[PDB]
RNA sequence: UUAAUUUAUUAAUGCAAACAACCUGCAUUAAAAAUUUCGGUUGGGGCG
RNA sequence: GCCUGUUUACCAAAAACAUCACCUCUAGCAUCACCAGUAUUAGAGGCACCGCCU
RNA sequence: GCUACCUAAGAACAGCUAAAAGAGCACACCCGUCUAUGUAGCAAAAUAGUGGGAAGAUUUAUAGGUAGAGGCGACAAACCUA
C-alpha cells in the first residue's frame, strides 16, 4: 500500500504539443507575447537560475552537498528525542551502570542538620504555592509557567545557604547553554546535542564518587541488553553532523566545570511531556554528554580509562516529580562492551508534594481540601540541596 | 467544490495524523453516501498492514517488540504499535497480544510446516493446514486486505501446489499464492459484537447521523418486482 | 420571523459576487460584459 | 515430469489405485495437464475419489484449457458451489465446465433479476438440480411464472421443493388437471383461498398413482384422457 | 401504472472492428428515464 | 408511543419521523465518497427498546 | 449572508440535587404547549403570561460546500433569500 493518493499528489503536466517532435520546424510560441495563450504552442521556458539565491526566497542545498554531509550516518540524540527502552537503552548507550539511590557521599551533607536550611519547609511551602497558585493573576497557573518557576525558586533558596557554604561563591547558573559530544558504540557513532537549560557551572571540579576498586569492580558487570529493538531506535539519524566535542564555552571561561544539569519537563501537554523513564534517560545522556566533553578537553580525544572520573550531577523535573542523576564518567573507551565502565546513581520519582488544590474543593457547603499543597516531602528537598552542595 | 483528500501525507509514520471527515460527500460536494456526519473529532493512525516489511538496508525473517497495544477510532480491532531494530509502526493486533510479546514476521517457506504461534505473521505455505488467520493479501507483497475487522478469523483450508484455499469469515472460499503472508490467530477485540450502542447519541458520536432520501430516484426506494409474462398477466391480481 | 435573510459580511460578499469570482468562470465573464454594455456604474460586487 | 506428477498424487491424499487408474484414464493427456486439472478440482473442495469418478465418468475434462478451466472453478467458487456441493453436481451434470460462461451466467442473472432469487436460493437450486443450467432461457422463466403467478407459489416453497427440476409439461399436467378439478385454487389478491391447497410435494414428488388416488382422487383413464386434451390444447393454443 | 411511444444514455451480453485490456459500429435484453393523452350520454360514483 | 430527541420557518409537536434492539437483502474489495475501511465490515430495506408463551 | 444537511477550526452552558448520566429541578441560552392581546399590528408571525429542553442526537459565531427535475430532508412534499 502506497501513502499519498493521486488526487493529492501534483498533477501531471500537460503533454507537450506535437509540433516539438517534428525535427526540422520552430515551433511559435506564446514566449514572445510575454502571457499565456490557449491557440499557440506552450514554450520550453529553460531554469531560472537567480532565484534561489535571495536570503529571503533561498533554497537549501541538498543534503549530499553540504559541508559536514557524512557517508557514515551518526545517530544524534537532541532534547526532543524520546528514547523507546528509556533507561536501559541510555544505560547501554553511554555504557553505564545503573545504582539506585543517590550516593551516601552526597545524601551524608544534608543529614546534619547545620545545613538544613532555617524556616526551610516554610520557604518551601512558599516557593511551591507562589510557583501553582499565587503565580499570575490568573486562578490556575499552567505547568510552563510554574515548573521554572519552582526550579529557580528552589534554587535561589539553596543558594541562601552561602552563609554556612562560602564555597557557594564559586559557582554560576547559566542558561541556553549547549554541549555536543561524540562517541562510539559498537561501530556506532552517536552524538549527543545537549541544549536544555540551567547548566549549573563551578570553578572546582566535582570530587569522584566511585572508588578505583568500585570503578573496577564495574568490569563484571554485564551491559543489559534488549533484542529485537536496536539501541538505536529513536536517536534522529542524520548525514550532516560535527564530530567536534564542544563543551558549549569558549575556552578561558570562568567556572569551566558542570556541576548540574537542571532539565526540566515544563510542556503543558502530557503528549508533549517526556514520560518518567524518557526523562530519566535524557538526563542520563545529558549528563554524560556534559561528562563527556569536559573529559575530550581536558584529557585530550582518546579513548581510554579516565584516571580521574569526571562527575556531573542533573535534576530533571517536570514541576512536581524530580529524578536526580549523579554520574561518574570514568572511561572514554566505550566501543567494547567489556571494561571498566561509567557508573550513574539515580534517584527516581521523588515527588516533592503529591498535589496542589488551587481551588477549594466544596461539597454540600462544606470546605473539605484547603488551597494549597498535598503531601509536601521535605525528603526531596533534602536530596536537591545535597545535590546542590555536592563540592562546597 | 474545492475538495481535496485528507489522504495526502506521502511517508509513514506513527503520529495520529489529523483526517478530515467526509459527511458522505464526494469531492464533487454531492452526498454519495448517507448516513455519515458528524461524531468525535478523530486521529488516523497509519496501520503497516505488510507485516513482512524487512526494515531498510534489512533483509530476512525479523523479529518485533510489541510496545503496546491500543485502541484505534478508525477500526474494530485494537492496533498494536511494535518496534522492530530501529523503526517502529502501527499493525493489527491479535486477540492475546500484549504488550512486551515478541512477533515474528518470516517469508520463509519451511519444508516441514512452522509452529504457528499466534500473532507472527508467516508465508501462508508455511502453516499448517486448518489454522486460524487474519490480515491476509490477495497477491504476494499487495498488503492485508482481507480478515481485518475486530474477532474475525479465516481458517487456511487447503494448500496444493503453490496455491492455497482460504475461508473467508463470509464462509467464502479464496485461492492465494502461498507465498503470500498472513498472521496467525483471529484479530483482537473480538467482544467488539457483543458492545451494545443503548442510546441514540452514542452513534451519532461515532458518526453515524440519521438520514433519509437515501435513493434520489424517481419515487424514493422500490422493491424490485417481477414482471408478468403476457401468458401470466391473467393470474396476478386474481380478485377474491 | 422573516425579512432578515441579509446577514451582511463583506468576506461573503466578495467570495460570492467579487469581481475575481465573477471572472473565474466564463458565465460570470459574461456578467460582467453584459453589465459593461448596459453601462452599470458598478460591474461587480 | 512424471515423477514430479507421481509425488504430487501421493500428496494432495490420492492413493497409488485412483493414481493408476487415472493415468490409464489418460487419453493422450499431458502429465502437467493432468496434475493441473486434479489440483483445480481439489481446490473445489472435491476429494480424492469423487475426482476419480468424475474423470473416469468425463474424461472430456482433461482436455479443457487450463486457463478456462481455472476460470470455470473460480466462478463456481464464486457462485458458492464448492467442497460437497459440487459433487452431487458433477455428477448430475458434469458438463459445467464445458457450457458456456455466457450461458452459466445468464441462467444466474435470470434466476436473480428476472426471478427475485435470493444469492443462497440460487445456489442451493444449482446445488439441488443443475439440469436448470442445460434448460433454456424464457423456458425457465414460464416455469417460474407459472409457479409464481398461475399457481401462487412462493420463492421459498419453490427452491424447497424442487420444483425447477420438475419438467414443465408434467407442472402443467398435474396443475391443470387439479385446478379444473377444483382441488386447487389460485391465491386471490389476499394471497388466501377458500380451501387450503395440496403441497408441491404432493402435486409434483409423488408419483401419479398416489397423485391420482390422494390429491386429485381421480381415475388414471381420466387422467390420460386430460393429458391428451392438454397436450391438445397447448398444440393449437402454440 | 400491466396507458401509448422510444432507448438517445448507462449496464449487460451477442456479432463485426482493432489484436486479453481498451475502443468503435450494429443488434437484443434490462435499468433508469423521457415525451404524451385522459371521447360522448345518463344528480354523482360503482357496476353497467 | 419503549425512552431522550425530530417535524409541517408562518393555523397540525402528535399516536407521525428518528431511535437504541432485532431481522432481511446486497458486496471478497485498495489510492477522491464508502475508506486511507475489509464480513464482529460496508451499503440498503423492514420492524420496533426490552422481557415472556407458542 | 435565510433555511436544510455537511466540512474546518472555535465558543457557551449559573445555582442546587446528584455522581462520570442523550440524569432531576431550575438561570443564561434554544424552543414554541396553551391562553389572551395584536390582526395595514411593534411585527408580511409580534407581545404578555404559561410551558418544553437546558453537559447534549445541545445551542451557537466564523469561513467553506451541495443548485433546480437538481440540492437537502430524524418524510412535514418539508426547506433551498418573506
Ligand atoms: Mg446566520
Ligand atoms: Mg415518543
Ligand atoms: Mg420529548
Ligand atoms: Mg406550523
Ligand atoms: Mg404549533
Ligand atoms: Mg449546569
Ligand atoms: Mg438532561
Ligand atoms: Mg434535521
Ligand atoms: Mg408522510
Amino acid at each position: 500500500y502506497e501513502w499519498g493518493v493521486r488526487s493529492t499528489r501534483k498533477s501531471e503536466p500537460p503533454p507537450l504539443d506535437r509540433v516539438y517532435e517534428i525535427p526540422g520546424l520552430e515551433p511559435i510560441t506564446f514566449a514572445g507575447k510575454m502571457h499565456f495563450v490557449p491557440w499557440l504552442a506552450r514554450p520550453i521556458f529553460p531554469p531560472w537560475d537567480r532565484g534561489y539565491k535571495d536570503p529571503r526566497f533561498y533554497r537549501s542545498p541538498p543534503l549530499h552537498e553540504h559541508p559536514l554531509y557524512k557517508d557514515q550516518a551518526c545517530y544524534i540524540f537532541h532534547h526532543r528525542c524520546r528514547l523507546l527502552e528509556g533507561v536501559k537503552q541510555a544505560l547501554w548507550l553511554t555504557k553505564t551502570k545503573l545504582i539506585e539511590g543517590l550516593p551516601e557521599k552526597v545524601l551524608s551533607l544534608v543529614d546534619d542538620p547545620r545545613n538544613h536550611i532555617e524556616n526551610q519547609d516554610e520557604c518551601v511551602l512558599n516557593v511551591i504555592s507562589h510557583a501553582r497558585l499565587w503565580q499570575t493573576t490568573e486562578e490556575i497557573p499552567k505547568r510552563e509557567t510554574y515548573c521554572p518557576v519552582i526550579v529557580d525558586n528552589l534554587i535561589q533558596l539553596c543558594k541562601s545557604q552561602i552563609l554556612k557554604h562560602p564555597s557557594l561563591a564559586r559557582r554560576i547558573c547559566v542558561q541556553n547553554s549547549t554541549f555536543s559530544a561524540t562517541w562510539n558504540r559498537e561501530s556506532l557513532l552517536l552524538q549527543v546535542r545537549g541544549s536544555g537549560g540551567a547548566r549549573l557551572s563551578t570553578k572546582d571540579p566535582l570530587p569522584t564518587i566511585a572508588s578505583r576498586e568500585e570503578i573496577e569492580a564495574t568490569k563484571n558487570h554485564v551491559l543489559e541488553t534488549f533484542y529485537p529493538i536496536s539501541p538505536i531506535i529513536d536517536l534522529h539519524e542524520c548525514n550532516i553532523y560535527d564530530v567536534k566535542n564542544d563543551t558549549g564555552f569558549q575556552e578561558g571561561y570562568p567556572y569551566p566545570y558542570p556541576h548540574t544539569l537542571y532539565l526540566l519537563d515544563k510542556a503543558n501537554l502530557r503528549p508533549h511531556r517526556l514520560q518518567p523513564d524518557q526523562l530519566r534517560a535524557k538526563m542520563i545522556l545529558f549528563a554524560f554528554g556534559s561528562a563527556l566533553a569536559q573529559a575530550r578537553l581536558l584529557y585530550g580525544n582518546d579513548a581510554k580509562v579516565l584516571e580521574q572520573p569526571v562527575v556531573v550531577q542533573s535534576v530533571g523535573t517536570d514541576g512536581r516529580v524530580f529524578h536526580f542523576l549523579v554520574f561518574q564518567l570514568n572511561t572514554t573507551d566505550l566501543d567494547c562492551n567489556e571494561g571498566v565502565k561509567n557508573l550513574a546513581w539515580v534517584d527516581s520519582d521523588q515527588l516533592l508534594y503529591q498535589h496542589f488544590w488551587c481551588l477549594p474543593v466544596i461539597k454540600k457547603r462544606v470546605v473539605v481540601e484547603p488551597v494549597g499543597p498535598v503531601g509536601f516531602k521535605p525528603e526531596t528537598f533534602r536530596k536537591f540541596l545535597a545535590l546542590y552542595l555536592h563540592g562546597a | 467544490a474545492n475538495f481535496v483528500s485528507w489522504k495526502s501525507r506521502t511517508k509513514y509514520t506513527i503520529t495520529p495524523v489529523k483526517m478530515r471527515k467526509s459527511g458522505g460527500r464526494d469531492h464533487t460536494g454531492r452526498i454519495r453516501v448517507h448516513g455519515i456526519g458528524g461524531g468525535h473529532k478523530q486521529r488516523y493512525r497509519m496501520i503497516d498492514f505488510l507485516r513482512f516489511r524487512p526494515e531498510e538496508t534489512k533483509s530476512g525473517p525479523f523479529e518485533e517488540k510489541v510496545i503496546q497495544v491500543r485502541y484505534d477510532p478508525c477500526r474494530s480491532a485494537d492496533i498494536a504499535l511494535v518496534a522492530g531494530g530501529s523503526r517502529k509502526r502501527w499493525i493489527i493486533a491479535t486477540e492475546n497480544m500484549q504488550a512486551g510479546d515478541t512477533i515474528l514476521n518470516s517469508n520463509h517457506i519451511g519444508r516441514m510446516a512452522v509452529a504457528a504461534r499466534e500473532g507472527d505473521a508467516h508465508p501462508l505455505g508455511a502453516l499448517p493446514v486448518g489454522t486460524l488467520i487474519n490480515n491476509v493479501e490477495s497477491e504476494p507483497g499487495r498488503g492485508a486486505q482481507y480478515i481485518r475487522a475486530a474477532g474475525t478469523c479465516g481458517v487456511l483450508l487447503r494448500k496444493v501446489n503453490g496455491t492455497a484455499i482460504i475461508q473467508l469469515p463470509s464462509k467464502r472460499q479464496m485461492q492465494v499464492l502461498e507465498t503470500c503472508v498472513a498472521t496467525v490467530g483471529r484479530v483482537s477485540n473480538v467482544d467488539h459484537n457483543k458492545r451494545v450502542i443503548g442510546k441514540a447519541g452514542r452513534n451519532r458520536w461515532l458518526g453515524k447521523r440519521p438520514n433519509s432520501g437515501r435513493w434520489h430516484r424517481k419515487g424514493g426506494w422500490a422493491g424490485r418486482k417481477i414482471r408478468p409474462l403476457p401468458p401470466m398477466k391473467s393470474y396476478v391480481k386474481l380478485p377474491s | 420571523a422573516r425579512g432578515n435573510e441579509y446577514q451582511p459580511s463583506n468576506i461573503k460578499r466578495k467570495n460570492k459576487h467579487g469581481w475575481v469570482r465573477r471572472l473565474s468562470t466564463p458565465a460570470g465573464v459574461q456578467v460582467i460584459l453584459r453589465r459593461m454594455l448596459k453601462g452599470r456604474k458598478s460591474l461587480s460586487h | 515430469e512424471l515423477e514430479r506428477v507421481m509425488s504430487s498424487l501421493l500428496d494432495m491424499g490420492f492413493s497409488n489405485a485412483h493414481i493408476n487408474e487415472l493415468l490409464s484414464v489418460r487419453r493422450g493427456a499431458s502429465l502437467q495437464q493432468l496434475l493441473d486439472i486434479i489440483s483445480e478440482f481439489i481446490l473445489l473442495g472435491l476429494n480424492p475419489e469423487p475426482v476419480c469418478v468424475v474423470l473416469k465418468k468425463s474424461p472430456q475434462l482433461l482436455k479443457l484449457p487450463i486457463m478456462q478451466m481455472r476460470k470455470r472453478s473460480s466462478y463456481l467458487q464464486k457462485l458458492g458451489l464448492g467442497e460437497g456441493k459440487l459433487k452431487r453436481v458433477l455428477y448430475c451434470c458434469p458438463e459445467i465446465f464445458t457450457m458456456r460462461q455466457q450461458d452459466i451466467n445468464d441462467t444466474v442473472r435470470l434466476l436473480k433479476e428476472k426471478c427475485l432469487f435470493t444469492v443462497q436460493q440460487v445456489t442451493k437450486i444449482l446445488h439441488s438440480c443443475p439440469s436448470v443450467l442445460r434448460e433454456d432461457l424464457g423456458q425457465l422463466e414460464y416455469k417460474f411464472q407459472y409457479a409464481y403467478f398461475r399457481m401462487g407459489i412462493k420463492h421459498p416453497d419453490i427452491v424447497k421443493s424442487e420444483y425447477l427440476q420438475y419438467s414443465l409439461t408434467k407442472i402443467k399436467q398435474r396443475h391443470i388437471y387439479l385446478e379444473r378439478l377444483g382441488r386447487y385454487q389460485t391465491p386471490d389478491k389476499k394471497g388466501q383461498t377458500q380451501i387450503p391447497n395440496p403441497l408441491l410435494k404432493d402435486i409434483l414428488r409423488v408419483s401419479e398413482a398416489e397423485f391420482l388416488a390422494r390429491t386429485a382422487c381421480t381415475s388414471v383413464e381420466e387422467f390420460q384422457v386430460f393429458k391428451k386434451l392438454l397436450a391438445r390444447e397447448e398444440e393449437e393454443s402454440e
